[PDB]
């Protein structure tokens, strides 16, 4: 088929003799031949959006189908390689075009056609069958990873004729041909598959695995396990991007997808030099990290298009990955701009809106987006095994915090972490708000626990209890300050008061303001909650409070200089630090408890 | 030297235009033509009155033979039989050239000062193209004003968009004009500052017209001015104008250069004024549900390339009109930019030039700009400790103010006299005074020694031990 | 604090003495500069009434001009408006450009051409052409001194480049 | 003051040559380019507003 420009409007065109065609199909217009999609049928008339800019269009245009829908490429090389939001390698783009801008209608190959990779033949031989998706050989990528599987794509299978030899490959040589009824199906090392439809699976599963992050409150009162979703909400300068860091630079996870959509940029500009120096021992003594993850993103000068495809793109790698098995967790800027880019769009189109201009299909988006994820029995006859979890962050700025993105988010997430803003200006990080926050996984991680730690549990409720008491307690503060508490309420208030100041702030950087291991956690919850009880304890069997503190003294230092110690000092060192602090508090106590 | 040559042969190469007159529809600021013979989308044209006078427009949508072209200069006298419309073929350019500093333009990109027509080395289309991040350089390089709160408290880097949260009858202007003033680095090359001026009057004008004499940096600069007494359709145009010419002079010569853009609250105000007409969708306060991108587009045109020395720094001037930060604008505006300045009223109800209040005040990259080489390594918790003391000065005598003296802590009176102290002789500082920023420094740790080793609890114990004494 | 003001004083009126004499060093040279462009066009308006003056030359070049002009009208008809003295050639060249119309498109050729009864004043242009649409609705001005009107600025940049050479402060382009 | 005043009433007088000295030199060099390229000019023009071109419309 081929047709005309009828008529342009901003990011919206309308073409013509546009029959055979269906919508999400791609399609190629303009004599620069920029990329678009399909979305209203109108007899032979058709609405198409476009992913790039215009004011180089005219009327009665020349426009090409593709006969396909939207797809990306899966295979080799995807690591370490920074694509824009349709999966274009920017490096590339620049170092070839010769020029800093971006050139409008640039059209290079998602994947490299010149490095040959090292494929050896994998489980199975000449003349099989085989099933969709099934591992048929790896592939040698990098030290980090150096066994990226090669797999069936899904919906196909037969009997394989032949297999190739171990030895140096391009992705685009032919390595296997099956004859499902019939030699009409040669596979090379990559494929692709069309990003609306997740990739299939043998069955899902729960989740019980804790997921690890190094922060100290995250992995204290509100935990985040491997395969779910968390939101992040907040306004500008919220510390957002120190969370970002962390989770990035620390985690148990086999592979990240960060994803930037309309972001500030610079955080590229700042992050893509520190990611590779950022050496992190996993598995083992293996300094590189980029390997660890790649990154996509979409800055705010993008076409507004992209800033959806550009989640879509993710989720799918995400997917494909965890195919493998290796476990996966996808990390968002801000869905807020992607809801921004919706209803531009809509109402670009026209059709009515929902509340607050957004499109009502909202929610069924973000539900869908959310659904995707989780943990589940990757297809495949060696039996693997994955999962994926998801995070992102929200930009409420309406005038409240309950606007529809936000509710709609909150109605299908697990773990809720609010944040403030005064503490910003109280300098005070994380600046979340445990106030406003919750989760609904330690009912499972309490079998963890008890396989583990086994005490844990039972501690964090009083924890909790403790700050619950005191913002009761700080209302009678306000009212008519503090004429009336009895000793236990000023121990409850002073105690909290040392919880928020120590425990409760991941300030700076270093071995003990960069990360802090599950182990040395506990530790601190079992001697701030002996601290605690046991000055309860001594003023209830008879001690002046006042004069019990000022004696008791240097013990408030010794424990908040406890989280000075360096984390990974062997397990026993910092341990035996613990213990001898205990006794000595404790010794301390007994002198002074009467 | 001779690639100029391959560039601009073209140059020698003239297409005609076509004249219509086909005038099918107008309603306000909206004219509708027919039977264009295959315009181009967002090209430009001219239009000629019976009286004989030339505006200007361009066309924003397009459907089969049917145009829609928006006028900025006004839509008032206009005709059926004496219209002459001739397109152009392309955007709007503009004559771009060097040896524009030191001139002065109108709203319009056109000479003002009595002076001829500048012949440019080339032309740009206004709107710009983004740039690949790969190739952005992070900032660095701190950037000294001779004034002790930003120096101090919000260091500003080489490369950075950061705006100014005023309000109505605020010195912002005097701020702005002691800062290009007091340019300049502490560890040189004099600045190269553009000033886009939109929808002002004529007494700022006078005023910035004045300092720049005085200063002498006039030689140095252009400006565009747009009044209040203009058309509002074309306000929106002057920053593009503005930012091309930054990006030109930036990218082309490896200029530093400083761009001050004012009264961002004209412009949403025509953006709103635009959009209305158009009927789009209110996304909030009225303000259209996607200026967000236009803001976007406005302020992520700032930074440093690989390859190119110059850089551009913007400070949007920016005008709550409610005396209140939950207006639209500026969360948006905090939403891109990174780094923020606020602007106190108290402290000018109290006749404390410059009235600033660092509180809600925040800099997103001093601590990269900030280090050792640069100044002594306490500076960073030395604001830090700054921060704690000053809020708890605040608050202390919030509750004071209910209580008062006798429920007060010692430590609350310590407080009180820190804050005193701090905001009558640190901030505070003339017209024409400046600090290099380790004065800065001495100022804040002679303010600091008011309380003893143990309550500074913000810094580390080698930095206590190494600046608690003289 | 008498002494402190006149000094500042004293300072601005140096700085705008300073600042008014480079501006009028600026606007001389940006002038002068505009004086030999204004030359360099006179000559050419000279050349262009010189070379209108031959028939020879006039009638290719003239013949040309309404074939351009009539490839961007692409219309079956049109009407043409130019001087008295020069309809001698447009009757010559009447059924060459008839034909020449469509034989340049891969359209029929033209019909039909009308040569207004009423032209430009001779000092308003010294020679060229003015073509119309049959409605005399749309219409292209290929006059030859418009069209200078209309190089003067476009290759502007060009111009200069050759009378300056290199900027000399371009690294980049 | 008066004798601080006497100072900027003579200031006068200097600023003419330490102007016009300076912008002779630009003067004269350009005069003397734009006299080299009248011709090569005069000849470009020319030939471009003489240029014969044909094109239909892309589309």
């Amino acid at each position: 088929e081929y047709g005309a420009i009828y008529s342009v409007s901003g990011p919206v065109v309308i073409a013509e003799n546009m029959i055979g065609c269906a919508m999400y199909e791609l399609v190629k217009v303009g004599h620069d031949n920029l990329v678009g999609e399909v979305i209203r049928i109108d007899g032979d008339k058709a609405t198409i959006q476009v992913y790039e800019e215009t004011a180089g269009l005219t009327v009665g245009d020349p426009v090409l189908r593709t006969g396909k829908p939207l797809s990306v490429e899966l295979g080799p090389g995807l690591m370490e390689t920074i694509y824009d939001g349709i999966q274009r390698p920017l490096k590339a783009i620049k170092e070839e075009s010769q020029s800093i801008y971006i050139p409008r209608g640039i059209d290079t190959p998602a994947l490299d056609r010149t490095i040959k990779w090292q494929f050896t033949p994998g489980k199975f031989q000449v003349g099989d069958h085989i099933s969709g998706g099934d591992i048929y050989g790896s592939v040698f990528e990098n030290s980090l990873i150096s066994s990226h599987k090669i797999l069936l794509p899904p919906r196909s299978r037969g009997t394989i004729t032949w297999i190739a030899p171990a030895g140096e490959y391009t992705l685009d040589e032919k390595i296997l041909e099956v004859e499902f009824d019939g030699k009409k199906s040669d596979f090379t090392l990559y494929h692709t598959w069309p990003v609306r439809v997740p990739r299939p699976v043998t069955e899902k599963l729960s989740a019980d695995y804790p997921l690890l992050t190094g922060q100290r409150v995250l992995d204290a009162l509100f935990p985040c396990v491997q395969g779910g979703t968390t939101c992040i909400p907040g306004a500008f300068g919220c510390g957002k991007t120190v969370i970002s860091q962390s989770l990035s630079k620390y985690s148990n996870s086999d592979a990240i997808i960060y994803v930037g959509c309309g972001e500030r940029g610079n955080e590229m500009a700042e992050v893509l030099m520190e990611f590779p120096e950022l050496y992190t021992e996993m598995s083992g003594t293996k300094e590189p990290i980029m390997k660890r993850t790649t990154l996509v993103a979409n800055t705010s000068n993008m076409p507004v298009a992209a800033r959806e495809a550009s989640i879509y793109t993710g989720i799918t790698l995400a997917e494909y990955f965890r195919d493998q098995g290796k476990n996966v967790s996808m990390i968002a800027d801000s869905s807020s701009r992607w809801a921004e880019a919706l209803r531009e769009i809509s109402g670009r189109l026209g059709e009515m809106p929902a509340d607050q201009g957004f499109p009502a299909y909202l929610g069924a988006k973000l539900a869908s987006f959310y659904e995707r994820a989780g943990k589940a029995v990757a297809l495949g006859s060696p039996d693997r095994t994955g999962s994926v979890s998801i995070v992102a962050a929200v930009s409420p700025a309406g005038g409240d915090f309950s606007d529809p993105v936000t509710t709609a988010t909150l109605g299908i997430t697990q773990v809720f972490w609010g944040l403030d803003k005064k503490l910003a200006q109280r300098k005070h990080f994380p600046s979340i708000n445990t106030s406003v926050s919750y989760s609904k996984y330690t009912n499972v991680l309490n079998k963890f626990y008890d396989s583990n730690y086994p005490e844990f549990p039972v501690l964090r409720d009083r924890m909790k209890e403790i700050l619950s008491n005191a913002e009761e307690l700080e209302q009678v503060v306000q009212l008519v300050g503090k004429s009336a508490l009895s000793d236990s309420d000023k121990i409850t208030l002073d105690v909290a008061t040392l919880i928020k100041e120590d425990f409760l702030q991941q300030n700076g950087y270093s071995t003990y303001d960069a990360f802090c291991p599950i182990w040395k956690t506990f530790d601190m919850m079992r001697a701030f909650i002996s601290y605690h009880d046991e000055a309860q304890k001594a003023v209830a069997n008879g001690a002046n409070w006042s004069k019990l503190a000022d004696s008791t003294g240097d013990v408030k230092h010794a424990v908040s200089s406890s989280k000075f110690f360096e984390p990974s000092r062997g397990e026993k060192e910092v341990h035996g630090e613990f213990e001898k602090l205990l006794s000595t508090m404790q010794e301390r106590f007994a002198e002074s408890t009467d | 030297f001779a690639i100029n040559k391959k560039a601009v042969e073209q140059g020698f190469n003239v297409k005609p235009r076509l004249n219509y007159n086909t005038v099918s529809g107008v309603n306000g600021p909206l004219v509708i033509l027919e039977k264009v013979k295959f315009p181009r989308y967002n090209e430009i044209v001219n239009l000629t009155l019976p009286d004989g006078t030339v505006r200007q427009g361009q066309v924003l949508e397009i459907r089969g033979d049917r145009a829609i072209v928006q006028v900025f200069e006004g839509t008032s006298g206009i005709d059926v039989k004496k219209t002459t419309v001739e397109f152009t073929g392309e955007s709007l350019r503009i004559p771009v050239s060097e040896d524009m500093l030191g001139r002065i333009f109108d709203g319009s990109g056109r000479p003002i000062d009595n002076g001829p027509k500048v012949f440019a080395e080339d032309y740009l289309d206004i709107n710009g193209s983004p740039i690949n991040p790969y190739a952005r350089i992070y900032p660095e390089e701190m950037i000294s004003t001779g004034v002790s709160a930003i120096d101090t408290m919000n260091s500003i880097a080489r490369g950075q968009k950061i705006p100014i949260f005023s309000a109505s009858g605020l010195p912002h202007n005097e701020i702005a004009a002691q800062i290009c003033r007091q340019a300049g680095l502490v560890r040189e090359e004099n600045f190269s500052i553009v000033f886009a001026a939109m929808g002002v009057n004529l007494e700022t004008a006078r005023f910035f017209k004045q300092d720049f004499e005085e200063n002498g940096s006039l030689e140095r600069t252009s400006l565009f001015l747009n009044l209040a007494n203009d058309p509002t359709i074309e306000r929106i145009i002057t920053p593009r104008l503005a930012l091309t010419t930054a990006e030109y002079l930036a990218y082309q010569t490896e200029r530093h250069v400083l761009t001050i853009l004012t009264d961002m609250s004209s412009y949403a105000d025509a953006l709103r004024e635009v959009s209305a007409a158009r009927e789009e969708v209110p996304g909030r306060r009225g303000y259209p549900g996607y200026m967000y991108t236009d803001l976007s587009t406005i302020y992520e045109r700032a930074g440093r390339v690989e390859g190119r020395n110059g850089s551009i720094t913007q400070i949007p001037i920016l005008t709550m009109p409610n005396d209140d930060i939950t207006h639209p604008i500026p969360d948006l505006t905090g939403y891109i930019t990174e780094g923020q300045i606020f602007v106190d009223r108290q402290l000018h109800n109290k006749g404390i030039y410059p009235p600033i209040n660092v509180l809600p005040s925040l800099s997103r990259l001093m601590k990269s700009a900030i280090g050792e080489g640069m100044t002594r390594k306490d500076h960073g918790d030395v604001s830090n400790q700054l921060y704690a003391k000053y809020a708890i000065g605040k608050d202390a005598a919030a509750m004071k103010a209910v209580v008062g003296e006798e429920a007060l802590s010692i430590e609350d009176k310590l407080s009180l006299e820190f804050l005193e102290k701090f905001e009558k002789t640190f901030i505070t500082q003339g017209a024409y005074e400046d600090r290099t920023v380790f004065e800065s420094l001495d100022q804040a740790w002679s303010l600091l020694r008011i309380y003893p080793k143990e309550m500074l609890n913000r810094i580390s114990p080698k930095i206590l031990d190494e600046f608690y004494d003289r | 604090g008498n002494f402190k003001s006149k000094l500042k004083k004293a300072m601005l009126s140096q700085q705008i003495t300073k600042s008014t004499i480079a501006n009028k060093m600026r606007l001389k040279v940006l002038s002068a500069r505009e004086q030999s462009l204004d030359g360099i066009f006179e000559e050419t308006k000279e050349k262009l009434s010189g070379i209108a003056n031959n028939r020879d030359e006039y009638k290719p070049i003239l013949q040309s001009l309404i074939v351009e002009a009539l490839l961007k009208l692409l219309e079956p008809k049109a009407i043409v408006k130019a001087l008295e003295r020069d309809v001698d050639l447009i009757e010559s060249m009447k059924d060459d450009i008839m034909r020449e119309y469509g034989e340049k498109a891969q359209r029929a050729p033209l019909e039909e051409i009308v040569i207004s009864n009423d032209y430009l004043n001779k000092d308003l242009v010294s020679g060229g052409v003015v073509v119309s649409n049959a409605s005399d609705k749309i219409e292209i001005n290929n006059t030859l001194e418009e069209r200078l009107k209309l190089l003067s600025e476009e290759a502007l940049p060009a111009i200069r480049l050759e009378l300056y050479g290199p900027s000399k402060t371009r690294k980049f382009f | 003051l008066k004798e601080f005043e006497q100072k900027n009433a003579g200031g006068v007088g200097e600023l003419e040559k330490k102007a016009e000295a300076g912008v002779q030199g630009e003067l004269a060099e350009i005069k003397k380019i734009a006299e080299k390229k009248k011709d090569d000019v005069v000849k470009i023009l020319i030939e471009t507003v003489i240029k014969p071109s044909a094109e239909v419309h892309i589309n």
